[PDB]
DNA sequence: CAACGGGCGGAACTATGCC
RNA sequence: GGCAUAGUUC
């Protein structure tokens, strides 16, 4: 009637890739922290755009909506950063949101690329990931302008998914079909997983009755706005958190 | 129109791809090759550059109203 | 001088015939248009082709219950002058 | 000077000089120039 | 003229008073929802905020009804007219004063429309009354008609761009009236010809087949869930069959519990042959047919299109003519949603490797084609040879036709069998042909083995040009290939002239389609 | 006035006699998508009013007329599309 | 109030009650200027 | 036909017809004839050769074209009553050569047999696959789908324009689509779509679609409208005042300028003003334009010109972005059509191995009676094409194209060679025991929207001369209640709703009517 | 027009309670537990939980409608033992879980990194 | 036997020309 | 405001 007692193993770790092994642990449990990996981990994203002057090809929401993909740097300020529906500012200030600024004119015979280079932010730390190619936002012919200003607020991908830290989070348990948790009506047409434990001959391995699916394996690969270890760290206590709250609402109920 | 900016899909950052994308087909790559370099690894993102056409070319032709 | 014309777009005179794209470009109008349709009144007009039987040709049928057996008719036209059709009819009678 | 088997490319070579040269509304065009 | 005023539709009488728009109407898409009742529908919260209803205000609701003019016209539980009791009409939707907020009983209110209103749902053209029937009203946060799935029958009603009208009774009396009357679980049974009018529809009936087979074990897990899902359930979790080395539950032994009352019913499979009932083995049958149903508990069988369909004594008819129209709304809603969330477990699909045959099987049909082109070129040859003798009654066209397509329709049939018993027990298609969803073995045929003959106004494929088909073939063909019967499947394709005598052969069905309907509605009106 | 008339309604003739004149002439172009306009500018009509006869896909057909392309309701099969390489004769004199 | 000419690209003040002419190019359309009103766009 | 294939007296367009049996000779110079060209075969080998292939693919810088392919009588026209004298072969690497003896007196050939179908049924691929009810519905379907119309979209005042974000080209494309333009002009997105059935909500033709995919700008669009008014006493243009004009409503005049147009860029919501007009009535009336009900777009662009008498014109445009809802309508190029049914994020929707969860889920229900095998095919040839960088070709009669050929591409990529994959369930985690066929797919969005079709009325406007309420949705007209549903009420029996529906919820009225005769006092 | 806002799904508005705690009649010793936005995150976790625990009878969940976020859990436990705590027990063993296995993944990139 | 007259689906949604 | 015509959905 106790908890589990989980172990980790991480298989590879680079700058936009962590390979882990999760084991002694429920698949409600993996599942739970897979989900969460992808909805809510805090991101940094631009939620609020004035534009200007957009004497572009492109319309104002267009331009608004490709700024909103535009993943920043929210390694270390986005635990820092408040809510802005939790704030005591009025609208926008530097304790809930990070402001932008983009200025472009093109006066010259070739076509200019407006990217994310030239997006500016006030606080050193909120930059897009491309600012140590460049994400494109629009061209611009000669004569042709832009200019706005844009917010970066707080939120997870629950909300909206410019907030999804992931690019790919890939979850697998059991290579081999050894539960027969899905049954293949022609076992040897099928490719053995990455992680397969078997010969060149046998396609699965035999039936265990008294088997529970233990031992999944991730693959959380970062889109470039939080390192892919504070994806996963983030998430662990990020879903802590929730349960926490949980116990406080139930004690005051049942009290 | 213009290239997006994430995969539909997965959501790994295309919008980066596309100048790198015809430069590497200019210099004489297949597309395959070229999807391989620039680290398109699944086929849902490597759609997203196969099947893209740049209109945004086209409509820069015509002169701006002011 | 007695009346304007509608003028098909593209055809021979049009003021795009022959143009090359970067003009059409310059006169605000698409290179991929394909042209073939007037403008009345702003909208664009579209005429579409009507079937109709041949002319000058004989053709015999027959009708279900008629008083004739079998029927035949010559819808003649000259050479788009006038006079746009007449049809003749050398029918004859059932048993 | 047959062309055998390799006749997959040659009809559509044929077929894209035939749509380079007339088009797609030809049609009206000629007719109303007519 | 005043003839012409008086003349026909749209002319007064047929078009002003037989038949005239109203108020209180409504018109959006319908969207499916299987987390509904039966008699339940799903309205936009914009729709419900601009159709209101008059209730008479009585010390009962006086409180509320006054909270509701509180909120006014604004706030989506509002209100939008006080009318007194001189009739004199006071408006909601600006900012009133204070004085005409006041409320006595004898008033009315006209409030939005709320949750559990009874409103009239439709779906045009109207041919028999289940086109007309009653739902009870649930705000939903989208802007379709959500509606449940098993009434898709009786309004003939699929999700692609369909539309539904809304009707909402304004008054007690006719409220209770289609309460009493025409509510949608009591219209199950149709008095045209005594059979269940819906029953489950093609994904719960796909499924049901599929948990209702021997394998299916359930682990004490999956069986909390699907009892979770369980409306009717009395709280006790029954004993499980295998009960070691493992406790495991099995399908009919859930659906047991969907089962209402002591229901008493036989039936019989799609697929149960004609020597189980007759030789040994008549009460044990090894495939797990002859369905049994003995004090609400699934003891045997396999449930299918023939067992919980729109067929006369079907399980749905018994229930309903033995427990009711609210035991079997309850029964619909139970099994949709228990069999939908176990699905979600095992999953379905069709693809390619369904409609892929085996190599013997290829060998086969091509032999019986080869075999049935040889006979009709031998018929062809007597002809020509004159040795052909007509048959009575028939002239030697006649005959002569009459021999050749006999011999192709063996052939279609031949390579049809082939490929039915060529199949395998995990093939989709078999899934959804066995259960009874959608399709059918003519359409597994067809995907299969050989697509056929393609007629054009019950005869062969007509000579259009001076006595040939095409330009393609020489005068006089009178050939398999010639007139139009098609080799190929459709996984393998169609060569030119077969694509184009198939989209000839379709353009008789699209031109009857589109020719039928005004008469048959003509007809109807005339008898009504 | 009688051309831009004539190509603004429809009604192919005189705006006084527009009881027996042919409507459905010189329809407006659709602009919904490249393939929409294409195919309205390469469009038959069949004059006819129910019969199967005029609505069933013949087969002299080949190669004129695409057998699919059709509309479905009250014209279908008396509203056309030529094929992809098909070509109308202009005319000429037989000199 | 300010139109631009859509030939010459050039703006010019035109009132009421006045025929709608370009000076400088002839011309005979006329496009309003963009608005100086600050609109908000989320980034959704 | 020798002096027709030089070109030298007869024109090429004229057709000359020989009826051997009933000796007549038939020649016609006649306009309006039907042709369409063909490949010449002299004696059993065609006429057109290798030169002519070569001086053909060197079309640039060597003025050789059609034209010249036909004065060298290769090719030829054959309208429809001339070809019932000739023998035509449809592949000639095929049916020129040795067999056992059809025919030996070939007099054409066919340039290609998919040269039958036209424009719209030129982008369905393996058409020949299908069924035929099915081509025709995506010939009929293929002319709804929003894409690029026009590439100067940017100075066309159009009443209703619809314009797609993201257009992409087929990666399964038919031959003959060069010639129609759709690389260039595209209406559709490739989606990765999975045949399941998943949680019920695309039963009976509908669709689930990704959420996170939609967010991220996946078949999304533009809707542009127009108004137009000229100043036809005295019409102005000008901004009304509210106590000194004799006509006037509940709207907002505060968005126009001085001369009464609004500026390009500026919010309107439903009911508002765009173009303030006034009539001067012998002491103003009002006559002002106002936005069809419920739009909520901004303002895009304002024209203003002279019309041909010479009064002002004035063309306005207004801009509204379409976000894929739940009632919106979704179809592929095989006569697939259905609605959304829900939308899921990222999260619940099932996923591969890999982490590919689909943008679109349709219900296996839908192939096993319709037979659109054309849409596996595609999907199967587009999951290869992905992997391997081309781009596939589905061109309809191929014979060197077949299914087995795909699936063995398919299985040098490390997948299942039939399509299918191993998903897991979005909720709990969980292996689905059947595999699912997933793999991309060429989606088009048509343009029947929801926001478009819903419509509500609870005593609204009336007709005039029968006070009974008005039609059309635009006029906040109601429902016909018709002689059917009257039909289908009395069958019912509910007599008091009956009443009402034909009585009081329509019109109610009262008269007098003396009792001696039965005439109204 | 019908659009729920997104921040909906898993934001409490005034007057809304987080959980409500319900009693079932059927059977004794039941216990249902309703709250509001939340989805399987959460709801898969409690039942797994919950069902390891050797007095628990019964521990399920389920989303009565996709479109409206609210979760309810049942559980039915063996005399002598309550619903509340065996769920609060369920709650306290998940945290423990949670809280081992962040320490084990920090030590684990400690050592992958530098080591 | 011939001539004359009335009869021929149901809903719904856009657009354009004209009085 | 009304009359007519065209297209489209089921
Ligand atoms: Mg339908
Ligand atoms: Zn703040
Ligand atoms: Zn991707
Ligand atoms: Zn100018």
């Amino acid at each position: 009637p106790y908890a589990n007692q989980p172990t980790v193993r991480i298989t590879e770790l680079t700058d936009e890739n962590v390979k882990f092994i999760i084991e002694n642990t429920d698949l409600a449990v993996a599942n739970s922290i897979r989900r969460v990996f992808i909805a809510e981990v805090p991101i940094i994203a631009i939620d609020w755009v004035q534009i200007d002057a957009n004497s572009s090809v492109l319309h104002d929401e267009f331009i608004a909506h490709r700024l909103g993909l535009i993943p920043l740097t929210s390694d270390d300020i986005v635990d820092k950063l408040q809510y802005s529906r939790d704030c005591t500012c009025e609208e926008f200030c530097p304790e809930c949101s990070v402001e932008f600024t983009l200025d472009v004119r093109c006066n010259e015979d070739q076509t200019r690329h407006v990217t994310s280079r030239d997006l500016i932010s006030n606080s050193p730390r909120v930059i897009p990931v491309t600012s140590r190619d460049d994400i494109l936002i629009v061209k611009l012919r000669k004569g042709q302008e832009l200019r706005l200003r844009a917010y970066a607020k707080k939120g997870f991908g629950k909300e909206h998914a410019k907030w999804n830290p992931t690019a790919g989070v890939a979850f697998e348990y059991d290579p081999d079909n050894a539960l027969r948790h899905t049954v293949y009506p022609k076992p040897e047409e099928w490719p053995k997983s990455e992680y397969s434990e078997l010969d060149e001959d046998e396609s699965q391995a035999p039936y265990d009755p008294n088997g529970k699916p233990e031992r999944f394996y991730y693959n959380v690969e970062s889109c470039g706005s939080l390192r892919p270890e504070t994806i996963v760290l983030s998430a662990l206590s990020g879903l802590k958190k929730k349960l926490s709250d949980l116990q406080t609402q139930l004690s005051h109920e049942i009290q | 129109m213009i290239i997006p900016v994430r995969c539909f899909t997965c959501g790994k950052i295309v919008g980066n791809k596309w100048e790198a994308y015809l430069g590497l087909l200019q210099a004489e790559y297949t597309e395959g090759d070229a999807l391989d370099a620039l680290g398109l690894k699944r086929y849902c993102c490597r759609r997203m550059l196969l099947a893209h056409v740049d209109l945004i070319e086209k409509l820069l032709n015509y002169a701006p109203l002011e | 001088f007695i009346g304007k014309i509608p003028i098909m777009l593209r055809s021979t005179y049009c003021l795009l015939n022959g143009l090359t794209d970067r003009d059409l470009c310059e006169l605000n109008e698409c290179p991929l248009d394909p042209g073939g349709y007037f403008i009345i009144n702003g909208s664009e007009k579209v005429l579409i082709a009507q079937e109709k039987m041949a002319t000058n040709t004989v053709y015999v049928f027959a009708k279900k219950d008629s008083k004739y057996a079998y029927t035949g008719e010559c819808r003649s036209c000259l050479e788009n002058s006038s006079r746009p059709t007449s049809t003749i009819w050398v029918s004859m009678l059932a048993r | 000077e047959i062309t055998p088997d390799l006749w997959q490319e040659a009809c559509w070579i044929v077929i894209s000089s035939y749509f380079d040269e007339k088009g797609l509304v030809r049609q009206q065009l000629d007719s109303f120039d007519e | 003229s005043l003839k012409q005023r008086l003349k026909g539709k749209e002319g007064r009488v047929r078009g002003n008073l037989m038949g005239k728009r109203v108020d209180f109407s409504a018109r959006t898409v319908i969207t499916p929802d299987p987390n509904l009742s039966i008699d339940q529908v799903g309205v936009p919260r914009s729709i419900a905020a601009n159709m209101t209803f008059a209730e008479i205000v009585t010390p009962f609701n006086i409180d509320r009804l006054q909270e509701l003019v509180r909120r006014g016209n604004s706030q989506y539980p509002g209100a939008k007219y006080i009318i007194r009791d001189n009739g004199d009409r006071i408006d909601l939707r600006f900012h009133p004063k204070p004085s005409d907020l006041h409320l006595q009983t004898g008033y009315k209110v006209e409030r939005h429309m709320c949750d559990g209103d009874i409103v009239i749902f439709n779906r045009q053209p109207t041919l028999h009354k289940m086109s007309m029937m009653g739902h009870r009203v649930r705000i939903l946060p989208w802007s379709t008609f959500r509606l449940n799935l098993s009434v898709t029958t009786p309004y003939n009603a699929d999700f692609d761009g369909d539309e539904m009208n809304l009707h909402l009774p304004q008054s007690l009396e006719t409220r209770a009236e289609i309460q009493e009357l025409a509510m949608v679980p009591r219209m199950i049974v149709t008095p045209q010809s005594n059979r269940p009018v819906m029953g489950i529809v093609q994904d719960t009936l796909t499924a049901v087949r599929k948990f209702t087979k021997r394998d299916v074990f359930l682990e004490r897990g999956e069986v909390m869930n699907l009892l979770m899902f369980l409306s009717t359930w009395d709280g006790k979790v029954p004993q499980p069959a295998i009960l070691k080395p493992r406790p495991l539950w099995t399908g009919k032994q859930i659906f047991s519990l969907i089962i209402p009352g002591h229901i008493n019913c036989i039936r019989t499979h799609s697929t149960h042959p004609d020597d189980e009932d007759s030789g040994p083995y008549k009460h044990i049958s090894p495939g797990d047919t002859k369905v049994v149903v003995e004090n609400g508990e699934l003891i045997m069988g396999i449930l299918c299109k023939k067992s919980l369909g729109t067929s006369a004594g079907s399980l749905v008819h018994i229930s309903y003519l033995e427990m009711g129209h609210d035991i079997t709304r309850l029964f619909y809603s139970n099994i949709q949603t228990v069999i939908n969330n176990w699905l979600l477990i095992e999953g379905h699909t069709i693809g390619i490797g369904d409609s892929i045959a085996d190599s013997k099987t290829y060998q086969d049909i091509q032999n019986t084609i080869k075999k049935a082109k040889q006979d009709v070129i031998e018929v062809i040859e007597k002809a020509h040879n004159n040795e052909l003798e007509p048959t009575p009654g028939n002239t030697l066209r006649q005959t002569f036709e009459n021999q050749v397509n006999r011999i192709l329709n063996d052939a279609r049939d031949k390579t049809g069998s082939s490929a039915q018993k060529s199949l395998s027990e995990y093939n989709n298609f078999k899934s959804m042909v066995v259960s009874g969803a959608k399709g059918s073995k003519i359409n597994i045929s067809q995907v299969i083995a050989v697509v056929g003959q393609q007629n054009v106004e019950g005869k062969r494929i007509p000579f259009g040009f001076k006595h040939r088909t095409l330009p393609h073939f020489i005068k006089d063909d009178y050939g398999p290939e010639s007139r139009g019967f098609v080799e190929n499947s459709y996984l393998a394709g169609l060569t030119p002239t077969e694509f184009f005598f198939h989209a000839m052969g379709g353009r008789e069905g699209l031109i009857d389609t589109a020719v039928k309907t005004a008469e048959t509605g003509y007809i109807q009106r005339r008898l009504i | 006035d009688g051309l831009k008339y004539s190509l603004a309604t429809g009604n192919w003739g005189d705006q006084k006699k527009a009881h027996q004149a042919r409507a459905g002439v010189s329809q407006v172009l659709n602009r919904l998508t490249f393939a929409s306009t294409l195919s309205h500018l390469r469009r038959l009509n069949s004059p006819i009013g129910k019969l199967a006869k005029p609505r069933q896909l013949h087969n002299t057909l080949w190669g004129m007329v695409c057998p699919a392309e059709t509309p479905e309701g009250h014209a279908v099969g008396l509203v056309k599309n030529l094929a992809l390489m098909a070509y109308i004769s202009v005319g000429s004199q037989p000199s | 109030m300010i139109y631009i000419c859509g030939e010459c690209h050039t703006e010019n003040e035109i009132k009421s009650r006045d025929p709608i002419r370009c000076r400088e190019c002839g011309y005979r359309i006329m496009y309003k200027k963009r608005t100086k009103r600050l609109v908000v766009f989320d980034a959704r | 036909r020798k002096l027709r294939r030089q070109m030298d007296i007869i024109v090429s367009e004229v057709s000359m017809i020989r009826d051997i049996r009933e000796r007549e000779i038939r020649i016609y110079t006649d306009a309006g004839r039907i042709c369409r060209p063909l490949l010449i075969v002299e004696k059993q080998k065609l006429l057109l050769k290798k030169r002519h292939i070569d001086q053909l693919k060197e079309r640039e810088y060597n003025n050789y074209s059609w034209q010249d392919l036909v004065a060298s009588g290769v090719v030829e026209y054959i309208d429809t009553l001339e070809e019932e004298t000739v023998m035509l072969a449809m592949t000639p690497d095929d049916l020129q050569e040795k067999e056992v003896a059809y025919c030996s007196t070939y007099t054409h050939c066919e340039i290609h047999p998919s040269m039958i179908l036209g424009v719209c049924a030129s982008i369905i691929p393996f058409p020949d696959h299908n069924q035929s009810p099915r081509n025709t519905y995506q010939s009929a379907m293929g002319k709804q789908a929003m894409g690029v119309y026009i590439t100067n979209f940017h100075v066309r005042m159009d009443t209703l324009a619809h314009v797609l974000y993201y257009p992409q080209k087929p990666l399964v494309t038919t031959r003959s689509m060069e010639y129609l333009r759709f690389r260039e002009l595209p209406a559709g997105i490739n989606s990765i779509v999975a045949i399941a059935s998943y949680t019920g909500y695309n039963q009976e033709d509908s669709v689930i679609m990704n959420r996170s995919a939609v967010d991220r700008g996946f078949f999304r669009s533009v809707f542009y409208r127009s108004y137009k008014e000229q100043e036809s006493q005295e019409e102005v243009f000008e901004k009304p005042t509210r106590e000194t004009c004799q006509g006037m409503r509940h709207a907002i005049y505060d968005k126009l300028d001085d001369d009464g147009l609004i500026a390009p860029g500026v919010r309107v919501s439903g009911d508002d003003v765009i173009i303030g007009k006034t009539v001067t009535l012998p002491t103003k009336r009002d006559c002002s334009t106002f936005l069809r009900t419920s739009e909520t777009g901004i303002v895009d662009q304002v024209m203003v010109t002279l019309n041909q008498e010479g009064y002002k014109f004035c063309k306005i445009r207004v801009r509204s972005v379409r976000i894929p809802q739940i009632g919106d309508k979704f179809a592929s190029r095989h006569g697939q059509k259905g609605t959304c049914g829900i939308q899921y994020r990222q999260e619940d929707m099932p996923f591969t191995c890999e982490g590919i969860t689909p943008d679109i889920i349709i219900n296996p229900h839908a192939i096993p009676s319709r037979m659109t095998i054309g849409h596996l095919i595609e999907c199967l040839q587009g999951k290869v094409s992905a992997n391997k960088g081309e781009i596939g070709d589905a061109t309809p009669f191929n014979d060197a194209v077949n299914v087995q050929k795909i699936s063995n591409l398919l299985s040098d990529y490390g997948y299942h060679l039939r399509g299918n994959e191993v998903l897991y369930n979005g909720f709990t985690g969980r292996k689905i025991t059947s595999q699912i066929f997933i793999g991309p797919t060429y989606y088009q969005r048509l343009k029947h929207m929801v926001d478009d079709k819903i419509h509500s009325r609870a005593r609204g406007p009336i007709q005039i001369l029968n006070r009974q309420p008005m039609e059309g949705r635009s006029r906040d007209g109601g429902l016909r209640f018709g002689e059917m549903e009257r039909d289908c009420q009395i069958a019912h029996g509910a007599a008091q709703f009956l009443r009402e529906r034909l009585f009081e919820a329509s019109d109610p009225y009262q008269v007098h009517v003396c009792n001696l005769c039965g005439i109204m006092a | 027009m019908n659009a729920p806002p997104a921040f909906e799904s898993f934001l409490l508005f005034e007057g809304e309670k987080k959980i409500t705690i319900n009693k079932d009649t059927k059977v004794p010793n039941a216990c249902l537990f309703t709250i509001n936005k939340e989805d399987h995150t959460l709801g898969n976790i409690i039942k797994s939980q919950l069902l390891k625990d050797p007095q628990v009878l019964f521990a399920g969940y389920k989303v009565p409608h996709p479109l409206e976020h609210k979760i309810i859990i049942r559980v039915q436990t063996t005399p002598d033992y309550s619903p509340q705590e065996a769920f609060t027990n369920a709650i306290t063993d998940l945290i423990s879980e949670l809280s081992l296995l962040e320490e084990r993944f920090r030590v684990a990139i400690k050592d992958k990194q530098e080591g």
